[PDB]
């Protein structure tokens, strides 16, 4: 029961939970671009001049 | 690539931290440790005091009160071995304390 003191020691393993892996996706999943305005089909003169 | 064998018997092989230095002197300096009275509880298994008395002055080191050091309780503390004839770093379960010198009142 008398407790000792030993002597130093060499290294420390540290042990902890490893990296994410699968986490990300290898290609990138951006928002898609807002399409260009198009102009609308049946588009037709409606206004004839008078008389 | 240097590798072990990982073996856990189950004891506990208390770690000391010093407040005022590194040890770098070992001698003639007493070590003993005063754990609780009930068993019921889970107070046996937790409650400890580490007493390391020199000639000049006595440390004392706790598990519970206001200056025991939180690595014991977010982390787990081993101790290896490394018995490198068979081969195996067989692995014990460790505590760490912090003592402070014992004063006045």
């Amino acid at each position: 029961g008398g407790l000792t003191c030993a002597s130093a020691p060499q290294g420390t393993l540290r042990i902890l939970e490893g990296p994410q892996q699968s986490l990300s996706g290898s290609p990138l999943q951006p928002i898609p671009a807002s399409p260009p305005p198009q102009i609308p089909p049946g588009l037709r003169p409606r206004f004839c001049a008078f008389g | 690539l240097p590798s072990a064998r990982w073996q856990y018997c189950g004891q506990r092989a208390v770690l000391v931290q010093f407040s005022n230095g590194k040890l770098q002197s070992p001698g003639n300096m007493r070590f003993t440790l005063y754990e609780n009275k009930d068993s019921t509880n889970p107070r046996k298994r937790n409650q400890r005091i580490l007493a390391a008395e020199t000639d000049r002055l006595s440390y004392v080191g706790n598990n519970f009160g206001t200056g025991a050091l939180k690595c014991n309780t977010l982390c787990r503390h081993f101790v290896g071995i490394l018995n490198k004839t068979s081969g195996q770093m067989e692995v014990y379960d460790a505590e760490l304390f912090n003592m402070q010198p014992l004063f006045s009142d």
